This record gives structure tokens, C-alpha cells and sequence, in this order.
């Protein structure tokens, strides 16, 4: 009934703060001004529960001198999110203050929605998740097309669905599949124009300036114009039909069992309880009247917020992320270096892609090669990936050809002049980026930065073939460049303060999020995505299945499972790694441990299948595709006589990426925990329900417990059954 | 304690499910002719002595709604005290009735017994009662829910049944099916469908095409006809199934049971009842049992069922003369066969589902009258009865002629 | 002679139609909610043994449709051996699933069995599954239907039943239904429903109003909503009683059953299968019988079925210290107890449907559980349950505290 959180006397100083501006124009039309004086970003706080219960009961006491309301924003964004510090302290006992708070609001948006006057959102930024849902409330949205804004209800990406009416509306809106399947699942943003293409806005205007009085001028001919229906929403109408059908529609109850199975299909089988959720409020709330369907909503939120998963995810995609991008891992006292012209050293797969993502932020790129028939197939993959983003409309004729004319290709050394950023990506060996270094060191700038795209080798010792060692920088992308979303900035041994917040300034600007690793053998991504392979690879001697080694690495959550992983990482140089690992062990003089995995890649190196590079690996690759698994693995390793359980195999991969995680957080090679979760997710695939392979740890939940306490009993577990490797280290006792 | 008998087991022919003869008549129709018939064969039966009419059906909805088997003593002007019950045990809900009647004999709180089952595919679709399983979210996305097709490929895969196997035992069907009509072993059996006036409507199993031949059936594309072809439930299945790579899709309209209207009606009462009523014991309900398996691959139920039905009655397989399972997939058969060891000889002599239909509800009643039929013929013994069902349940029957 | 017995039997509030409680709790998760609290009760129960899963459920179609049975069975997590059927006997459908298990235990082929039914009648209302005898113009013309409450104010106006009389009985209902609670009798046995978070939805019977007044009782209108409020059924019915000048309406939604959601289970085994999982056995099964009247003054089947079951197991009126009859109708209690000569301080004791609500398929198995508390809160011997039913059946059960 009560749009306030409290029905009894609290303390006059804990009452929140105002953020909800009132004003009423002579016409009766009043504007609702959301501006929160606690941050640059109205937000659904305490204070805004609050602002707005007092101005709902405003709204029905002055019902009689107000024929519509105007819902409109102060700052630069609309309403952007909701208190993360504040949910993720949601414990499972709070799951009656959770529940009691998300029908607050909702009670607060039902109450303006039912107003019998209409209510108009002047949308002027962005509107993400609880703003996009204040909106949604409202009888007509407007939003200004403006640079930045965004429009959606990305809940489900921190692990949460959207409590606050968003799951209820939107289905309301567009039907249980679209819903779900465009707007929903995957928390999708949409810039203003696409927004009113779907149906989330119904109007657009050029400038924000010109939103309050379009809504106000909606608002005089609305009650002009359709006086009997002003005010309500479509779901509010005798006669209401849901697109697409209710679940007891003959049509939809059709299709309706494929859409848990497509989800499984899509989700591989991983832990990730959120989507479900939104799946299963969606179809049950369409089956009830509007006010049962939005209390189903909110006890499948305070189910989500008071779980692991959305804490795992909330931890890692808000506040690591955020502490990444402001600067955590970027030395301090270091100004600016913008960047004139680049040079990518090599027209691979890897270099062609740095390129390309260098010239769509905006900077000319000078792809050299060793001759300009390979640079100009290295340009070509840009071209590629314009021509399919031009049929598919995403970008202009006019910026694609400004895109592809910041590449010039070639294959002369001279045409490095002016070069300030250099990013080399030939081959792994030493004398050889020693050489190519050599011939391009006195072409660049002087001060230019000289940094190397290296997976396996030493940065320090690859700094020995340059002048400037102060300026030599390992800057490690991952294939495909396009899409892979991490950068791995490795720290030489001389390597200066000022090199690496220039690196660092260069991943954002090319969209990328940069971790600060120093230089160590494997640094921190080649490292443990090796523990990864080689416990499945381990899996296979032992003879495992190798379908279920792929489904347990699907099932994990991963994005890929391990054997075909592991032929796109080449097994010969998996080899080479090994040999290099134990000729340091033996040569200092101690004694070499071998990986079981060692003896496994031995043996398909023996049987001439190194990896898809030649045609042959742990699958069978035709076409160019990929073609199923070898039949002769099951005879080479025996698989079949070993036959663990899933969970046993999932979390064999998920533990030796945690404990290796946690080795290098011990030795240095990580500064802070943020970079180990978002480099293990964005760099080299662990599993984002897990909020990172540090997160991990101290978030666990098995059967036996939740926890630290937990995460080390079941390693010591798996342990005693598979081996010493799983043994937690000190720094977890 | 008291013996249980069957009286008389009757059966409609089964109409198929395009442009069939039977889609005209309501399911209520054919349960109530199969009522007249068993007073056409025994007119001075005392229909008092009748005290439950137990009807399975799967989809209990529309013309198939509220209590059919009330609908039928009340619209066939039996006694007002004999009751009526719908029950659903999805494919064995004919057997199942058959079975709880009796077990109600048993019991000794019932003497007289009608049951039996109705399905009319082509007036009320499999999946018009909607369900949980399939369209709660919930639900669905943790019990995995694959439909039958699935598993009967999943089966094929693993045992190693191929296209060319699971088309070689359609043949068969169709091959025994045809036989037995030209036999005649199915004329006092099958009660053809007439209408108001008499005329007649449906008097043969009009699904079976006698002139099956190997290559026909290997022109036959995979099923794609229902919740088959939408998409996820391969991978989901294989979520469960971890070590299989690749489903092998081999199951075809050919090869499945065919989609049917039907009923069928059994008479089951005591020694006492029968003596009473003037009737002849055709063959005693030895034992029954239900088990179950993985309900994704569903249709394995069948074979712990027979085996504690076995155990149940203190007999072995070659103690049984004639088995009878229900060809809903090839596969399921093969395995099943398999399994056993059970002759060729002895499995599904007469065809079945395959050729003639599987009108859901009514399919165990179906059989089990069939196999009544085929004791009498042969002058044979003993004969068990089972079917797979969906969910991964099972319901097996021992059977002795009298 | 296999004797069958309860070890528990447990059953959820009753939420009602209007704002009910239960409106947003699916059927599915009634069910699963009171198989949870038997595994609280029993964590050491080996539910391997537990051999069926038998659900009694009237309107199975939508949220219902589908086995709901073998749905609670996987949702559940129970062994997929545990079968799972649901059947419709109308109003006596949860008795009918005690009964049938009772059957099943005595006949030797099931070792322990669940039994039960669920209702949401607020989210499947009552004739959402259509139906021959409803629906069907050839069927209805003959079996001359007629909604429940007109034959029930028929029995009124037979039998001289005012409308003050029905309401002094429905005052007698709430204050005993008031007085049970109030006592704690339902303590142990109404189960309170919760969501995923634990949260409570409901823990008492909401239809319930205790402040009734017979002043308040005589203001309500004679109002039924649906197909008594459209024509022609009074003429139908008076066709048929054609010695009966005018019906009087005397049947209102004070005296009449409240539509309310509910689930209730019971679970029933053999003194072995009890005896090897540690069961205490707290009543056991004496005798089930089934009857009828006349379909269209319909609920007068309770006087031959509870008459059936009395010769059945030996006993008269006088060995019975409790009788249960539900509470469709005030008429159909005041028939049942003008006929039998019931004690009143012996009749529905504990209050009845017209005060907590009938919720359909779980009916029977409420009232059932609820005559085994009471016999072992007084120390009493012999209960005698008993339902009417739509379409003129009737289902009793006697029960003997052990
Ligand atoms: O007792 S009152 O002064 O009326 C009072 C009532 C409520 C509050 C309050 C509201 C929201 C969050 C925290 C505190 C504070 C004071
Ligand atoms: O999931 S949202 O609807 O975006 C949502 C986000 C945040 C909140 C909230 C958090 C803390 C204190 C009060 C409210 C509530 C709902
Ligand atoms: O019990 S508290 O920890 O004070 C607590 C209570 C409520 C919430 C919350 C509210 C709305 C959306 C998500 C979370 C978070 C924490
Ligand atoms: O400089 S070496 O000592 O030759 C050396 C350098 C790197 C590695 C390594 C690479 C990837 C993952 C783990 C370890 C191993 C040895
Ligand atoms: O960064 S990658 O080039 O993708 C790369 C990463 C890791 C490895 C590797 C390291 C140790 C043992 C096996 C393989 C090899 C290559
Ligand atoms: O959604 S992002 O966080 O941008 C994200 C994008 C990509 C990846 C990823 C994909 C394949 C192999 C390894 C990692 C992980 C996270
Ligand atoms: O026989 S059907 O009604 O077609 C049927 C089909 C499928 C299922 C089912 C399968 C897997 C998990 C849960 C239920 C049950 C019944
Ligand atoms: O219990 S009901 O489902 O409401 C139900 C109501 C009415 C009838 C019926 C009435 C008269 C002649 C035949 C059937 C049967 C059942």
C-alpha cells in the first residue's frame, strides 16, 4: 500500500536526501526533475525510493488540479543503475528487506502508471536498467538523439534481472519471446535510434532541450485527442492482447517447451542462474494479471541478489571494472603522449587485427610486412570485416573508406617515418624481433614507443636488442583482435613508469581493457590458460572420454572447451614451452617435474597432429572448418576406462586456473585481484558467473560449503584424487 | 488374494491421422460403441454388477475432457453406480487401467471391472493439455525435458542401431500386421465404427501400408514434425549424456508409431463375477509391475519393468511365450530385444504400432487384447505385455490364458 | 490379505479465489512443497521403495495438464521409478488416489505409495478442460445436465430444507473450522507454503470467516456464477422430479463450498514396507466402496457408497465414531445426516469446505487426513469419509486409528 520504505519512526538523521524536483505549470501538467546531489548520476538509492514516494503521494493528493506529469532529469544521463554497494551486501537473510524493497518501487511506478492522466519520460541520456524502467512506466517516452545515450535493461550482465517492473512491462510490451530474446537475456543496449525501432521510444528529437516541451505538447494532445484512453497503458485496456500470445495461446504454447532447451543450448550448460530466472518470470508473469506478474518478479530478483553468482558478477563487471578503468593499474604522476601514426610490425592474423582496431579508433596505421603482397592481405582482413559490417548496416560507406584509408600497407622499412606507437607481431623467436627492432629502431621518433605482441617470450630479454630500453614495452593482444576486449601490458625489467601509462592510455583508447602484469615466465594469461589445457590434455591420458572433456569445459561456462582450444594454440609450442620450462629447472640445478600433459602432446606430435596450423589435431579440420574429433583418439589414449564425474572434470580445469591464479598474485606477477578476475575473463575465457579465477576463490559454493574455507577443502579433495598440483597454496591457509 | 480374469478385450480399428475415417467421430463415440458391443455378446449380463469404468487417456481435454469414462456409462445408459474414472500415465495409461482394475479385483473391493483407453489424435493433439514439464521454465530448464524422438535417436546411437536396422524392423511390422489381417486373426477383435444410422465408417487399421518396401523407407526423411524440429533439445540431451558426440538421427515416420484415433475396452472381474454373469475366463492377470529410467532417454523403461514383472511372478523369459512391447520408436524395440535376448519369433507376432497406430491412451488396452487374442490362436500360455512411456517410466503385464 | 495404512498425511493451506494467496504459487509447487516437508519428516526414507505417485486432479489441463503426477515425481527429484498418474473422479478425485493406493498395497504388487491431489481452481477454473457431457449438444441433451448447485437446492426443496436451515449450518461449519484452529488441531498437518527465499506465502485457510453471523448468513443473495446463472437447467432438473412444482433457491456463497487452491498427500504402505524405512503407522484402510444416484439431482451418491463400505467391512452407524462428509452443499450434508441418522456432534467435526474451501482434486485427501488427526487427538477408533460427486457417483472410506 505505502510508497515509503519505513511505516514507523526512524532517525531524523537517517532520513535521505531530496532528489526529486517539483514543479507544476499553470496548465496542471507537472514536471518531475530527477537530480540526486550525492553523485553525477541519478541512481536508485534510498534517497530516490524516498524522493519519489513523497512525490507519488503528491501527485494523488493534487489529483484534482494535475492533468499529466513530465518525468525529466538533471544531469547529463537519464537514470543510469542501482545501489551495486548496496545489493551485493544482500545476504540470504535479507532476501524479506530485498523482496520489500523492489515492491516499493514497483508500487511507486504502478501508482504513476495508473494515474489516469498520461505521464511522459523526457529521456536526455542514458537510460540503463531501473532508469530504462522508470521509463517504461511512463504512457510515452521521448528521447533525445543525442552522442552517448543508451537505452536497455542490462541486469542480467551483473548476475540480477530487472526488478523493478522491467521483466513485467517489456513482455507486456512485445511478448514473452521478443522480450526475452531482444531486450532481456543479454541486457542489450541500444543507441535512441534502434531504441525507437524496437519499440522502447516513441519519439525523437534532435537536442534535449527541445524534450520537455515535446512532452508537454504530447501531453495537450493526448487529452485532445484520445481522452478516454489517456493515461492507460495497453495492458490496462479491456481487450488487451499480448504479441505474440499468452502461454495458453494455441500458437506460443507451440514453440513455448523449445525456449528452456534453446537457453540451455546457448548457456552450454553453465551455472548461470540469472537468464533462467528472467525466462521463468517472463512466462509465468504473462500467465497472471499485471500486479501477480510484478510480485513474480520481484521474488525471482531477491532470489538472484541474494545468491553467489550475482555477487561473483557484481564483484568483477562493477566495481573491478570500474577500478581498472579508472586508473588502478596506471602509475601515478604521468601525463599525456597522444599518438600520431602507428606501426605494426607483421600482417598475421594478430597484426591485421591491431591494425584494424587501431585505425577504427581513429589513428593512421602503417602495416609493414615482408613483402607488400602479405601487407596487403593483412589490410584486406580489415576490409573484410567493413564489407560484412556494411551489409549488415552497423557502420556508413563514408566511415568505412576513411577506416581502410588509415592503412597503408607495405613492405619497406622507410615508410615507418613518423611512427610514434610501435607494435610488433612476427614470430615467437628472440633474434628475430631483436633484428626486426633493430631495423625500424632509427626510422621511428625518438621517443616512440617500441612494444612487442609477445605470448611466451621474456620482455626483459627482448629489450636487449633496442637503444632505448626505457621505452620498450610488452603489449600482448589476443586473436581475434576485433573481438577479444583484453590487452595484457607487460613491465620489463626497464621498462619506465611513462611507457606504460602511455600503453595504458593507448587500450583505452582503442576500446580495451588493460591489466599491468610484470615480466615472468608466461606472464599471467599465457600461464594459466596453460593450466587449463593441460588438465584437460591430462584428462585425455588418463582416458577420459574427449566428449565429455569438451562438455565439461562447455559446462563450465567456458568459451571454448580445451582440445579445441589447445590445437588453436599449436601443440608444438606447447612442446617448445615445456622444453624451455624444464631446461631452466635443469639448468639451475634442480630436478624437472613434468606436467601429465607433456607425455599427451608428445604423443600427437609422434602421430603428426600438432594443431589446426597443420591440418590435424585433437579434431579433425576440413574445409577450413572444423570437423569433429578424431576417431583414433579413442584407441590411442584408451577413452572410456577412465569415467570421473562431471563435476569432478569441471572443477579439475576451474581449480588449477584458481590455484595458478593465486601463484601469481603470491609471486607479483598481479598487483591487485581486479586485474586477475577481469584478466582471466576478458583475456583468456574463465567463466564471468565466477566473477574471475581470484573471485573465485573467495566466492566458492559446492555442496560442502561457500567459501575460502570451502574452495580449500574441495581442492584438498581433489588433490588426494588427481594429484599434488591441486594442493592450496599457504596464502589460503 | 482373488484372482483377476479378463473377460472380453475389444478394440475400434485405428483411423489415421490425415484425412482419416475416424476424425468425424467423437472419441465419446467410439467408447460408447464399444460398450454396445459388449452387450451385443452377452445381452442378460447384470450391468449392476459393474462397479468402475476406468479409462486411460493422455490428453484429457475438449472432447476428451471431464471424465470421458463417466461420459460414457452416463451417455451409454449403464447403471448410474458404475462410476467412471479418467487416469493418465501418458503411453501406458491403457495398460495402467487395465492393471489398477486389477489390482481393485484383488483388493476384493471390486467384483466387475470395464477398462480400457480413447484417444482421438486427429480431434485432440498430443500436448493440448499443456503441462509443466514442458511450459514452466522452471521446470523444463532442471528435469532437462527432451521429447520421446530424442531419445529413441540417443537410444539408436548408443546401442549402434543403424537407419538400415531400425527400417528393417519397420518392415517387419508392417509385414506381421498384414499377415494377420489376411489370417483373420483380428476379426472378432476389431469392432469396425458405424455412425447413427449404421452405416459403416471404419472397419480395418487404415494406417498400415502393406506394400512397405526397404528402399521406400529409406527415402524417408527424419522427424521434424513437433517440438523435434525446434531446436536445443539435441544439446540438451547431450549436456546429460556427456561421452556421446553426435546424435544419430535415424528414427522417421516410417519407423515410429503412427498418430491414430482408437479405443478399446477389457472386461476384468473375479471367478465369482464371471460365474455369476454367465462368462468365460479368456485368460488371468498373472502379475504387473512398473519401474523406470533416465528421463531423458525416456523410453527405457520397458526393460527394468519386465524384469521385476518377471521376478514379480517367478518366472523367467523363456518361460514367456509371446512378448509384446509398443513400437513408439524402432529403436526402443531393438533395445529391448536386445537386452533380453528375446527370439524374433516371439516379439510382436502380429505387427504393431508402427503398421497399425498408437492411439496414446488407448495403445495398452490395444495390445493386451491382441495378445489375449494370439494365446487363444496359437494355443499358447503365457504372453507379457509393456510399454514405454514418457518421463521414463514403464508398466509391464504377465498374462496366462485360461 | 495385504492390510494398507497411512504413516502420514499432510496437506497445504487453502488459499482463496478472490486476492487469494496461492494465486501466484503454480500447482506444480504445491505438490513439491508437501513431498519436501515428508522428507523433512523422514530424511532416512528410502524413496526408492516408494513405488507410485498417484494424484487426483479435476481440471488437468494448463498449469495442470501433463501428469502433473510424474511432474512433482522429476520437479521433485525423486527416483524416476516412482511412476506418477493422475486421475479425475470429480470431487472424490483425492480420496479415489487414496483409495486406488490402498487397492494397490492390498493386491501385493506395490509396496508403498503417495497419494493426494491438487487444485488451483484460481488459475485453472473449473470447466477449463471442457467435456462431452457439458459440451457436447447430442451428449447434454440426454444425460440431461445440470450444474451441481441446482441439484443441490433440488435436495433442499425435496427434502424440506429452508434456507435458514442450510445457513444454520454453515454457521455451524465456520465456528468449528474456527475452533479447530484456534485448538491447534491443524498444527502438524496444514503445511504453510513458502517461495524460493523461504518467504511465507500463506499459513491458514484464508476462505475462512469466523465473525459469520446467521444475520449476515441471510443477507447473501443467491448468486452462483457461471452456468447456473445462465437458463434453462431449473426446467431441465423439474423435467426430470416432475412431482416438484418450483425449486427454491436456497444455496449461497455462504453455504455453499469456497473455490479455493490447495494440494494435500498421503502416504500409504504395507506393515513391511512401514516397518523397513521406520514408519509409524497412525491408521489403517478398513474398507472403500463406490456408488451412485441419479445424475441429476447428483449428490445423493454418499448414502449407498458410505451404506457399501459399511457392509463391507461389517460394521453399522454405531461403530463409527466420526463421520467426514464434504461440505459441497449445506443440503448435502443435511440429506446425508437425515438419511443415516449422523449424530451432529459425530459429523464433520472439525469444520468443513463451506468454512476452509474445496479445492477439488485435493479435497479427499484433506478430509481424509483430517479425520486421522482427529482420531488420534480424541483416541478414537473408526472414521467413515465420504464424498459426492458431479454426475451422481459416490466415494466412502473407512479408516481405523492404529
Ligand atoms: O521518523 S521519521 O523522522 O519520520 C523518519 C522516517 C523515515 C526515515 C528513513 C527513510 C528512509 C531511509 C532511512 C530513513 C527517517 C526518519
Ligand atoms: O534491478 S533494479 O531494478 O535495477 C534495482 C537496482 C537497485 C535497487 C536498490 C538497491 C539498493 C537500495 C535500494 C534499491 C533496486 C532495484
Ligand atoms: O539488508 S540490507 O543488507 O540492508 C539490504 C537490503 C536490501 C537490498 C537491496 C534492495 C533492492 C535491490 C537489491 C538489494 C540490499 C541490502
Ligand atoms: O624464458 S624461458 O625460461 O624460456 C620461459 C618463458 C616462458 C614460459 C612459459 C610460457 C607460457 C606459459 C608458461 C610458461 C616458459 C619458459
Ligand atoms: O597466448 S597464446 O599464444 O594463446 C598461448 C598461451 C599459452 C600457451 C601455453 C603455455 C603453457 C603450456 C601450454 C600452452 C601457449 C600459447
Ligand atoms: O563480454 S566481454 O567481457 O567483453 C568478453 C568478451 C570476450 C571474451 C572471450 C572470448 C573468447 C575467449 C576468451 C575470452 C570474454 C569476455
Ligand atoms: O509422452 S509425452 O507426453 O510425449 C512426454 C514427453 C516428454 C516427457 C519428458 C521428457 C523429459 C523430461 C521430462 C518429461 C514426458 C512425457
Ligand atoms: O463435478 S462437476 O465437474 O462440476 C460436474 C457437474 C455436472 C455433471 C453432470 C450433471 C448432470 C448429468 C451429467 C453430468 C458432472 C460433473
Amino acid at each position: 500500500s505505502s510508497h515509503h520504505h519505513h511505516h514507523h519512526s526512524q532517525d531524523p538523521n537517517s532520513m535521505p536526501d531530496n532528489t526529486i524536483q517539483w514543479d507544476k505549470d499553470a496548465d496542471g501538467i507537472v514536471t518531475l526533475t530527477m537530480d540526486d546531489p550525492s553523485g553525477s548520476t541519478n541512481v536508485m538509492n534510498e534517497a530516490y525510493i524516498e524522493s519519489m514516494g513523497k512525490a507519488v503521494d503528491r501527485l494523488v493528493a493534487e489529483k484534482d488540479s494535475i492533468t499529466g506529469v513530465v518525468v525529466a532529469s538533471a544531469k547529463k544521463t537519464f537514470f543510469a543503475g542501482g545501489d551495486v554497494k548496496t545489493m551485493i551486501q544482500a545476504r540470504p537473510e535479507d532476501a524479506g528487506d530485498v523482496f520489500n524493497t523492489v515492491e516499493t518501487i514497483k508500487r511507486q511506478l504502478r501508482t504513476l502508471e495508473t494515474l489516469g492522466k498520461p505521464v511522459v519520460a523526457a529521456i536526455n541520456g542514458a537510460a540503463l536498467g531501473g532508469g530504462l524502467e522508470i521509463a517504461l512506466a511512463c504512457h510515452h517516452r521521448i528521447a533525445a538523439d543525442v552522442k552517448g545515450s543508451q537505452l536497455g535493461l542490462p541486469e542480467v550482465t551483473l548476475g540480477l534481472l530487472p526488478g523493478g517492473g522491467g521483466v513485467t512491462r517489456t513482455v507486456r510490451m512485445f511478448g514473452i519471446q521478443n522480450a526475452f530474446v531482444s531486450v532481456l537475456a543479454q541486457g542489450t543496449r541500444f543507441k535512441p535510434a534502434k531504441a525507437k525501432e524496437i519499440g522502447l521510444v516513441d519519439e525523437l528529437v534532435a537536442t534535449v532541450e527541445e524534450l520537455v516541451p515535446a512532452a508537454k505538447a504530447w501531453i495537450k494532445e493526448e487529452l485532445k485527442a484520445n481522452p478516454d484512453g489517456a493515461g492507460v497503458q495497453p495492458w490496462d485496456k479491456k481487450g488487451y492482447k499480448m504479441p505474440g500470445g499468452t502461454p495458453s495461446s494455441p500458437g506460443l504454447a507451440a514453440i513455448l517447451p523449445s525456449f528452456p532447451s534453446n537457453l540451455r543450448k546457448q548457456l552450454k550448460g553453465a551455472p548461470m542462474p540469472a537468464p533462467r530466472a528472467i525466462l521463468a518470470a517472463a512466462v509465468e508473469g504473462a500467465q497472471v494479471d499485471f500486479d501477480t506478474a510484478s510480485r513474480i518478479e520481484s521474488r525471482y530478483f531477491a532470489s538472484l541478489v541474494t545468491g553467489q553468482v550475482a555477487k561473483n558478477m557484481m564483484q568483477a563487471f562493477f566495481f573491478d571494472l570500474q577500478a581498472i578503468n579508472a586508473g588502478g593499474s596506471r602509475p601515478e604522476g604521468i601525463g599525456k603522449t597522444p599518438i600520431k601514426r602507428i606501426g605494426v610490425l607483421g600482417a598475421g592474423m594478430m597484426g591485421a587485427g591491431i591494425a584494424y582496431v587501431s585505425a577504427k579508433a581513429g589513428y593512421e596505421v602503417v602495416l609493414k610486412d615482408v613483402s607488400l603482397e602479405a601487407a596487403a592481405k593483412g589490410k584486406g582482413y580489415s576490409e573484410k570485416l567493413e564489407a560484412k559490417a556494411l551489409e549488415r548496416g552497423r557502420t556508413t560507406q563514408e566511415r568505412s573508406d576513411a577506416l581502410l584509408a588509415r592503412i597503408t600497407p607495405t613492405a619497406d622499412a622507410a615508410d615507418f617515418k613518423g611512427v610514434d606507437f610501435v607494435i610488433e607481431a612476427v614470430f615467437e623467436n628472440q633474434e628475430l624481433k631483436h633484428k626486426v627492432f633493430g631495423e625500424i629502431e632509427d626510422i621511428v621518433e625518438p621517443n616512440a614507443i617500441l612494444g612487442s605482441n609477445t605470448s611466451t617470450l621474456p620482455i626483459t630479454g627482448l629489450a636487449t636488442g633496442v637503444k632505448r630500453q626505457e621505452d620498450f614495452i610488452g603489449i600482448h593482444f589476443f586473436s581475434p583482435v576485433d573481438k577479444m576486449p583484453l590487452v595484457e601490458i607487460i613491465k620489463g625489467e626497464k621498462t619506465s613508469d611513462e611507457a606504460l601509462a602511455r600503453v595504458f592510455d593507448y587500450t583505452l583508447a582503442i576500446g580495451k581493457t588493460p591489466i599491468v602484469v610484470n615480466d615472468s615466465r608466461g606472464f599471467f594469461t599465457s600461464r594459466v590458460i596453460g593450466t587449463f589445457v593441460n588438465e584437460a590434455l591430462a584428462m585425455l591420458g588418463e582416458g577420459v572420454e574427449p566428449a565429455s572433456i569438451e562438455q565439461a569445459g562447455s559446462q563450465a561456462g567456458y568459451p571454448a572447451p580445451p582440445l579445441q582450444l589447445s590445437d588453436e594454440l599449436n601443440l608444438e609450442l606447447m612442446h617448445k614451452i615445456a622444453v624451455a620450462t624444464r631446461k631452466g629447472v635443469e639448468d639451475a640445478g634442480g630436478t624437472y617435474q613434468p606436467h601429465p600433459a607433456e607425455a599427451v602432446v608428445e604423443k600427437m606430435i609422434e602421430l603428426g597432429r600438432s594443431g589446426r596450423l597443420k591440418g590435424a589435431g585433437f579434431y579433425e579440420y576440413a574445409d577450413g572448418k572444423r570437423s569433429g574429433l578424431w576417431p583414433g583418439l579413442r584407441e590411442t589414449f584408451k577413452s572410456g576406462s577412465s569415467q570421473p564425474p562431471l563435476q569432478d572434470m569441471i572443477d579439475r580445469m576451474l581449480f588449477a586456473e584458481a590455484l595458478e591464479t593465486q601463484k601469481c598474485l603470491d609471486e607479483g606477477v598481479l598487483t591487485s585481484t581486479a586485474d586477475a578476475n577481469i584478466g582471466s575473463i576478458m583475456g583468456i575465457g574463465f567463466p564471468p558467473w565466477t566473477g574471475g579465477s581470484a573471485q573465485f576463490i573467495v566466492g566458492y559454493s559446492g555442496p560442502a560449503g561457500t567459501g575460502k574455507a570451502a574452495f580449500v577443502a574441495r581442492a584438498r579433495e581433489l588433490a588426494a584424487a588427481y594429484g599434488d598440483r591441486f594442493l592450496p597454496p599457504e596464502s589460503l591457509l | 488374494s482373488e484372482e483377476a480374469f479378463i473377460y472380453e478385450a475389444i478394440r475400434t480399428p485405428r483411423g489415421k491421422q490425415k484425412n482419416g475415417s475416424l476424425h468425424e467421430v467423437k472419441p465419446l463415440s467410439l467408447v460408447v460403441g464399444l460398450i454396445d458391443e459388449l452387450r451385443k455378446r452377452h445381452p442378460d449380463l447384470d450391468e449392476n454388477l459393474i462397479s468402475d469404468v476406468i479409462l486411460g487417456c493422455v490428453s484429457p481435454v475438449g472432447d476428451q475432457g471431464g471424465d470421458i469414462a463417466r461420459a460414457a456409462v452416463l451417455a451409454s445408459g449403464m447403471p448410474v453406480t458404475s462410476g467412471g474414472v479418467q487416469l493418465n500415465r501418458f503411453c501406458a495409461s491403457g495398460l495402467e487401467a487395465v492393471n489398477t482394475a486389477a489390482q481393485k479385483v484383488r483388493s476384493g473391493w471390486d467384483d466387475l471391472v470395464l477398462a480400457g483407453g480413447v484417444e482421438s489424435m486427429s480431434r485432440v493433439p498430443m500436448g493440448s493439455d499443456g503441462g509443466a514439464m514442458g511450459l514452466d521454465p522452471a521446470t523444463n530448464y532442471d528435469v532437462m525435458f527432451v521429447p520421446q524422438s530424442i531419445g529413441a535417436d540417443l537410444i539408436a546411437t548408443i546401442e549402434g542401431f543403424s537407419r538400415e536396422d531400425v527400417d528393417a524392423y519397420a518392415l517387419r511390422s508392417q509385414q506381421k500386421a498384414a499377415e494377420a489381417w489376411s489370417g483373420g486373426y483380428f476379426a472378432k477383435s476389431v469392432v469396425p465404427v458405424r455412425d447413427q444410422n449404421g452405416l459403416l465408417i471404419l472397419d480395418h487399421d487404415e494406417h498400415m501400408r502393406p506394400d512397405t518396401t526397404k528402399e521406400g523407407l529409406a527415402k524417408l526423411k527424419p522427424a521434424f514434425e513437433g517440438l523435434a524440429a525446434l531446436g536445443g533439445f539435441d544439446d540438451v540431451a547431450l549436456q546429460k549424456y556427456h561421452w556421446v558426440e553426435k546424435i544419430n538421427h535415424v528414427h522417421t515416420g516410417g519407423n515410429s508409431s503412427g498418430i491414430v484415433d482408437g479405443a478399446a475396452l477389457v472386461m476384468i472381474g473375479s471367478a465369482a463375477a464371471g460365474k455369476l454373469q454367465g462368462l468365460t475366463p479368456r485368460a488371468r492377470i498373472v502379475a504387473t509391475a512398473t519401474s523406470g529410467a533416465d528421463p531423458v532417454i525416456m523410453l527405457t523403461g520397458p526393460t527394468p519393468a519386465t524384469r521385476k514383472v518377471l521376478d514379480r511372478a517367478g518366472l523367467t523369459v523363456d518361460d514367456i511365450d509371446l512378448f509384446e512391447l509398443n513400437e513408439a520408436f524402432a529403436s526402443v524395440v531393438l533395445k529391448f530385444q536386445k537386452d533380453l535376448n528375446i527370439p524374433d519369433e516371439k516379439l510382436n507376432v502380429n505387427g504393431g504400432a508402427i503398421a497399425m497406430g498408437h492411439p496414446l491412451g488407448a495403445t495398452g488396452a490395444m495390445i493386451l487384447g491382441t495378445m489375449v487374442d494370439e494365446l487363444e490362436r496359437r494355443n499358447a500360455r503365457r504372453a507379457l505385455i509393456t510399454l514405454c512411456i514418457g518421463g521414463g517410466m514403464g508398466v509391464a503385464t504377465i498374462i496366462e490364458r485360461v
